[PDB]
């Protein structure tokens, strides 16, 4: 088998910029791999086949190179219709292809630190026997953030989930919600529920917290 | 009056898998001992016989097929197989009675920078009949649209080159293969061993 | 009219069968490498199986002997029968013609295969109330709803700027929790009435829940 691998997990770029995505395969696939574009909710779109042959119905500004083991896609002037994730495929074992992790090209923007808001569990939900705590790192850039949960100053691990939003049509900023789950008996045997958040925009980490009765 | 294997297993020139190569041997002898006392082959399976007790076994005439294929495709050269090779390049019959001999030749069949002389038929409309040889270079027509020499949508050239390059993992290296085909119809069998 | 419209697949328990359909038009599926590639929500593109022109097939070890690619060359259609389904198979399925070196150029529209043994349930709507300690935030927890999807709305649409509605989370019980939030002037803490309206069509459930600060 052959391992594929993309470079920048997700790069940042502006309109009119000239982006360069990478892709390298385990063996020396000699000039035998194409590039694909996928926008959320749609199907993949072929762009370059056989390393550098342009696909018909594809803008002139999409390049293609690489021949041996290390390949590269490069777009001349990033246009707004080009913000999407781009994968690479190996056509060496032609009937049995593989892909790369993909590289998501988003919109570059000034650093924006996230406004943090922590919400306690609603008395309505406490009746049903389980308790949900939600933190919030609303509107910021770039995506990357580290939300730790602390309950009675003790980090929580397997009991939290996270979900991010798309780049806002108008902000170009992200938002997040980390949802801690507990029980009505566990939540009731601890007071201090805090939320720590680390981000490039914040000099140091921010902790939004609260106590059981307040 | 010995069977001329030495010019098949040691030939400096092998043919592509799709255009696999055949030499009918007749009117001679054969030392099937030396072939599996050389012990220089990577794969050597025999179906419907046994290499040792085959020097007394006479046959009307024996065929010796040769080509070159990716290391992990030599599993396709067996009776009852499917894939790119067995389906479009060289298909062995279910009732096969012969031997398959392969030996990694990456020190000669994958020159620096990539050896592109060895090809393998990639597009075909149906599968090969056993010991069939398809040499057609006509533009493969995937759609309703007659190509007539133009590569493009629904138009593919059927033969694709191997990217033979020696630094690749063994699976993707060139393996010279030479299938031996023993047949015997009602006629003077003249390919005996000692 | 080069296109592949796939169909047949929505929801079914862990073990049941669901056959997929890829209706080729423009090319011929009888003489082409017809593959299926599956893809999850938070994952890449994964190849599932293949059917050659010579009718030969092949599938990935996590499928072998559970699915079975087919084709009807009289209706120019590609099929995929999915037996002993499991949770790992939940993903979007694309049919595409692999043009070998020329690459996978033609791709099927889209077909989702959510698979779980959860019973459809309209979700709970718990309120996220603004806090004491310039701007204040609040929202709603649309917890425990199945199946997908659900759409949120604030003040029946009278409120949009600031409001974020999140991508849904599939949690360990096999249900989806998602939250929707909007930021508003703290100066209207107890002045205007904010109500997050939720809709889960699969359970015919429609909920309107006022959000205000308790103390
Ligand atoms: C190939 O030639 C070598 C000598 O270079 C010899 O040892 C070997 O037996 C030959 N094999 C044949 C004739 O099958």
């Amino acid at each position: 088998d052959i391992q594929m691998t993309q470079s920048p997990s997700s790069l940042s770029a502006s309109v009119g910029d000239r982006v360069t995505i990478t892709c390298r395969a385990s063996q020396s696939i000699s000039s035998y791999l194409n590039w694909y574009q996928q926008k959320p909710g749609k199907a993949p779109k072929l762009l370059i086949y056989a390393a550098s042959s342009l696909q018909s119905g594809v803008p002139s500004r999409f390049s293609g190179s690489g021949s041996g083991t290390d390949f590269t896609l490069t777009i001349s002037s990033l246009q707004p219709e080009d913000f999407a994730t781009y994968y690479c495929q190996q056509s060496y074992t032609t009937p049995l292809f593989t892909f790369g992790p993909g590289t998501k090209v988003d919109i570059k923007r000034t650093v924006a630190a996230p406004s943090v808001f922590i919400f306690p569990p609603s008395d309505e939900q406490l009746k049903s026997g389980t308790a949900s705590v939600v933190c919030l790192l609303n509107n910021f850039y770039p995506r990357e953030a580290k939300v730790q949960w602390k309950v009675d100053n003790a980090l929580q691990s397997g009991n939290s989930q996270e979900s991010v939003t798309e780049q806002d049509s108008k902000d170009s900023t992200y938002s997040l919600s980390s949802t801690l789950t507990l029980s009505k008996a566990d939540y009731e045997k601890h007071k201090v529920y805090a939320c720590e958040v680390t981000h490039q925009g914040l000099s140091s980490p921010v902790t939004k917290s609260f106590n059981r009765g307040e | 009056n010995l069977c001329p294997f030495g010019e098949v297993f040691n030939a400096t020139r092998f043919a592509s898998v799709y255009a696999w190569n055949r030499k009918r041997i007749s009117n001679c002898v054969a030392d099937y001992s030396v072939l599996y006392n050389s012990a220089s082959f990577s794969t050597f399976k025999c179906y419907g016989v046994s290499p040792t007790k085959l020097n007394d076994l006479c046959f009307t005439n024996v065929y010796a097929d040769s080509f070159v294929i990716r290391g992990d495709e030599v599993r396709q050269i067996a009776p009852g197989q499917t894939g790119k090779i067995a389906d479009y390049n060289y298909k062995l019959p279910d009732d096969f009675t012969g031997c398959v001999i392969a030996w990694n030749s990456n020190n000669l069949d994958s020159k620096v920078g990539g050896n592109y002389n060895y090809l393998y038929r990639l597009f075909r409309k149906s599968n090969l009949k056993p010991f069939e040889r398809d040499i057609s270079t006509e533009i493969y027509q995937a759609g309703n649209t007659p190509c007539n020499g133009v590569e493009g949508f629904n138009c593919y050239f059927p033969l694709q080159s191997y990217g033979f390059q020696p630094t690749n993992g063994v699976g993707y290296q060139p393996y010279r293969v030479v299938v031996l085909s023993f047949e015997l119809l009602h006629a003077p069998a003249t390919v005996c061993g000692p | 009219e080069v296109q592949l419209v796939e169909s047949g697949g929505g929801l079914i328990q862990p073990g049941g069968s669901l056959r997929l359909s890829c209706a080729a038009s423009g090319l011929i599926v009888s003489s082409n490498y017809m593959s299926w590639v599956r893809q999850a929500p938070g994952k890449g593109l994964e190849w599932v199986s293949v059917l050659y022109a010579g009718g030969s097939t092949d599938y990935a070890g996590s499928v072998k002997g559970r699915f079975t690619i087919s084709r009807d060359n009289s209706k120019n259609t590609l099929y995929l029968q999915m037996n002993s389904l499991r949770a790992e198979d939940t993903a979007v399925y694309y049919c595409a013609r692999d043009a070998a070196v020329y690459g996978i150029d033609v791709w099927g529209q889209g077909t989702t295969v959510t698979v779980s043994s959860a019973s459809t349930k309209g979700p709970s709507v718990f309120p996220l109330a603004p806090s004491s300690k310039g701007t204040a935030a609040l929202g709603c927890l649309v917890k425990d709803y199945f199946p997908e999807p659900v759409t949120v709305s604030w003040n029946s649409g009278a409120l949009t700027s600031g409001v974020h509605t999140f991508p849904a989370v599939l949690q360990s019980s096999g249900l989806y929790s998602l939250s929707s939030v909007v930021t508003v002037p703290s100066s209207s803490l107890g002045t205007q009435t904010y109500i997050c309206n939720v809709n889960h069509k699969p359970s015919n459930t429609k909920v309107d829940k006022k959000v205000e600060p308790k103390s």
